[PDB]
Order: C-alpha cells, then structure tokens, then sequence
RNA sequence: AGCAGAGUGGCGCAGCGGAAGCGUGCUGGGCCCAUAACCCAGAGGUCGAUGGAUCGAAACCAUCCUCUGCUACCA
RNA sequence: AGCGUGUGCCUACCCUACGCCGGCAGGCGCGGGUAACCCGUUGAACCCCAUUCGUGAUGGGGAUCGGGGAUUGCAAUUAUUCCCCAUGAACGAGGAAUUCCCAGUAAGUGCGGGUCAUAAGCUUGCGUUGAUUAAGUCCCUGCCCUUUGUACACACCGCCCG
C-alpha cells in the first residue's frame, strides 16, 4: 500500500482538536478547555457554570 | 565554476582557510568556522535522508566527461547548506511548479539552495484600476 | 583659559575642538558613543574636558590604542567585525575603509546572486517587512475618462 | 522694416522693481448614505543670448538675436 | 502595589528559588510547589535624590542597513524570536476636516490573563500618579410625546413636469 500517512504533528495548531467533532480554527486551551466558544455558550446554562455578572 | 581569487590564491581564502583543506575537513572542524546558524542545521540533524541528494550529485559529477559539467539532480528541497563537496554539481530546485537549475560555485558555500532560485515574478504594474481610490463608483 | 587650538583635521573627518571629547569622536564612522568611552579609558585620558584641549602627543596615542584594539586587550566581541568573511579574522573598520568593505558584499551578494542582491539592486527592502504600505516616494494615480 | 509682445516651473494667458503671477486643467484628500455644488492639497527647474547697478533679475535697466501680433518694403 | 497564574493537563508538556560558568542572550547542578503552604513579606514603572549634556536635526529621534553570537523546532531562506558592535533617515508640533471624555473620571505609567513549541505595537482585566472645565442648552446632529399638512405607504434615498 504506502510507507507513509503522517508527518511530524507535536505542537502547533494542528496537534490540538476541539470537541465539535475535531474541529480548529478556534484556538483554545484555557484552564483545561479542549471545548469550542459557540457550545461553550450553550453550555452556560450546563454545569460548569451559571451565569451571575 | 570558472572563477578565480574567490577561495583561492590573493585575495579570499575562506576565513584563512583555502577550498583544499575544507574538501578534507570533517564536519566538525568545518562548522566551528563562524556562521552561526550553519552550527544547528549539522550538530542537531545528522543526516535526515539527505543522503539521496548527496550520493548522487558525487556519482554524476564522477561519471559526468572531463571539463563538461553533469546533467541534473533535482529536488523539492529548498534547504540543505551549500557545502565544498557540493560544488561542480547543477542542481534543479522545485519553485511551485518550475525546476530552475543553477550550477554551485565555491562562492555560495554556507548559503542555502533555496536562495538562488526565487519564487514569484519581481512585479510590474500597473495602472491603477477602477474602485483604487475614493472616486471609483457609479454606472447606470 | 586653554585658548590653544579648537577646530582640527584627523583622519579622514574633521572633528571640532568645540565638543567633549568622547562625543567629538563620534563623528568618525565606524566609531559609536559606546566604542569611545572605552577607547579614551584604555588610553588613561579625561573625557571631562573638551577635544581641543587634547595635545598632539595624545591624539597620536589615541589612533593606535584604536586600530589595534586586540593588542591593547579590548575583547573580539566588542569590534564591529568578527571573521569578516573570507579574510579570516577579526577587524575593526574605520571611515573611509567602511565604504569599501560595505560595496563589497553588495557586489558579493550579486556575483553569487542570491535574494539578498536582487533585492538590493530592485531598491527594496532586504529584511522580512511590507512593501505594501510601507514606501511612497509616488502615489499620483488616476482611473477615469 | 516702423510700432507691440514673448522667448514656462502642468496647461492657456504671460504679472509686477522679492525666485511661477492670473485664469484653467489634471491628480489626491474633505463634506455627504452617494453624486453634483462647495472646501482644501500639489509640481526636479538663471523663464533665447551678451552686459551694468543691485542683496538679487522673465521680472531694475541696457546692448544683440529669433519668433509672432498690427502696420508694411528693401529683397 | 494590585487583579491573577503555575508541572502531575492533549499525548509530552509548568512556574521558578538557590549554587556554579559567561559582557549578554544563555548554559549547567540541585530543591520546592495540587498551591493564604513553593515562586512571592510579588524588594514594578512613572515618581523621588545627586552627577553629566546646553538650544545645537544636538548626546533629541531610532528608521534604514552591514557583520557576529544564542534559544525554539523535523525544518528558521523572503532575514521565527533574543542578544552584541557598527550604520544614524524622516521628524523641530502638524491643512481641509474629525474622534472621545464629567471624579479616583481624563491623561501619564507599569503589570497579569487570552493566542503561545518559539513570539504582542492587539484585545481583556488590574494597580500606581492624578488635573483643567461644566452643574447648562436645543444652535448643530439625533431621539421621545402631542397638534397640523400631504398627490407619500418599495413610506422624501418618496412622488412627479416640460
């Protein structure tokens, strides 16, 4: 078949995912995040927080 | 290569050294003449499948007739240093489609080989166009 | 007092007696504030008087604590050039010499012609920056008829 | 040949004893949602030659030449 | 001086005291921190006190540009970033116009977080120093309510005449 399939990913924006469905472009990381800005307001009611200010 | 007091000879010898002993050098004495950069690409890599290249540009310069020059190596990679050995080589180096040839000279030796062979057109211009300025509008 | 001498010629660039001494030597290319504040000390000299005041027996003094900064232990690092390229050693550059050397590897960088000398020789800039938005000399444009 | 004007610094007209004067145009900006109108901003530089006063001369004043305007003949 | 933040997380990675070596960038040896526990009694800047320069495109300004040294990475060329020496430009308070602001507010000044393998002139918060001017009005721009007029309702950026 083939030899190779990948090439160097270690750091870089490319080496991190977020959770829609491996989506990018949307660089997040914060305070353990790995979760996307646009969810993470729909979550707001869901656990994690409830809005106060 | 048809050049004279480059390397050799009155006037330039390579950092007090001439073209003659860098070609018997190791790596190691080579690298600790000053260009700093050169010092990271040897001490860290060690040979990442450059071997292709450096294997055939001495096998074509071997097999290549006496005061004739050899035909091409090409390759896709714009990064690698020009090193003594290298030199009487021609070499064709990818763009984004074109493979431009240059032939090394004992001139070039710590540059990359991405540096000879450019990547877009200088530019020309022009005449300014339509909406290239607060004036441009209207039609009906 | 000290009406001695003011205005002089030294080599290359004629330096006034009016200012203080490190200050006045300046003017000299290939010679910084930093470069003489060193220099002046390594001669055991004031620098808290003005150049006019220097004596002839002291400037001549001055040129040679200069052009053999090694020898009188002012550190490699510390010069402008260090393996000039393909002359082997460490220099230090003076006025006129400056010049020279500076058209030399413009001229070098267009024999091997690299991007540095087409560059160059285009009139644009050598280092990473915009073109864009960065120049002007030009800006007369005009669409309309 | 008599009289008159000029011999650009973008254009056209050439303003006066302080190095573009006037009118206009081109190019850009401003105002306005937008256009017109209106308001601002430009531009390598003895301005045909030979001289004098002058701080200086297209421009202060002369000596010469050339092109034209009106008048008009030598040829 | 304050708001914070920090390895054991994503897949290979944190914040750093202390000792030693180097001009510097940095290297190297050890130790702590799950954190009101260790970094950090956060021993920050402007400010404050004493020398030097002298009205000079000057030592103001640091653009452009040459050479050299380090760090990150698989790779640094069209210079990733950082450091050293040299080079020393425009610019000497800004037309027509125009923005924002009423009390710890404007302005000056530094710091933390965000993105981050390497890297803020950005954005988001925080402290520190701390004025002048107003206590009004519908003039301009715009908005709310009533009354009035209308050939308008794709609603005046409307409609319509020779």
């Amino acid at each position: 078949q083939q030899l190779y399939w990948s090439h160097p990913r270690k750091f870089g924006q490319g080496s991190r995912s977020c959770r829609v469905c491996s989506n990018r472009h949307g660089l997040i990381r914060k305070y353990g995040l790995n979760m996307c800005r646009q969810c993470f307001r729909q979550y707001a009611k869901d656990i994690g927080f409830i809005k106060l200010d | 290569v048809e050049q004279k007091k480059k390397r050799t000879f009155r006037k330039f010898t390579y950092r007090g050294v001439d073209l003659d002993q860098l070609l018997d050098m190791s790596y190691e004495q080579l690298m600790q003449l000053y260009s700093a950069r050169q010092r990271r690409r040897l001490s860290r890599g060690l040979r990442r499948k450059q071997h292709s290249l450096l294997k055939r540009l001495r096998k074509a310069k071997k097999e290549a007739p006496p005061m004739e020059k050899p035909e091409v190596v090409k390759t896709h990679l714009r990064d690698m240093i020009i090193l003594p050995e290298m030199v009487g080589s021609m070499v064709g180096v990818y763009n984004g489609k074109t493979f431009n040839q240059v032939e090394i000279k004992p001139e070039m030796i710590g540059h990359y080989l991405g540096e000879f062979s450019i990547t877009y057109k200088p530019v020309k211009h022009g005449r300014p166009g339509i909406g290239a300025t607060h004036s441009s509008r209207f039609i009906p | 007092p000290e009406k001695f001498q003011h205005i002089l010629r030294v080599l290359n660039t004629n330096i006034d007696g009016r200012r203080k001494i490190a200050f006045a030597i300046t003017a000299i290319k290939g010679v910084g504030r930093r470069y003489a504040h060193v220099v002046l000390r390594k001669a055991d000299i004031d620098l808290t008087k003005r150049a006019g005041e220097l004596t002839e027996d002291e400037v001549e003094r001055v040129i040679t604590i200069m052009q053999n900064p090694r020898q009188y232990k002012i550190p490699d690092w510390f010069l402008n050039r260090q393996k000039d390229v393909k002359d082997g050693k460490y220099s230090q550059v003076l006025a006129n010499g400056l010049d020279n050397k500076l058209r030399e590897d413009l001229e070098r960088l267009k024999k091997i012609r690299a991007h540095r000398g087409l560059r160059h020789f285009w009139g644009l800039r050598v280092r990473g920056q915009h073109t864009k938005t960065t120049g002007r000399r030009g800006r007369t444009v005009g669409v309309s008829k």
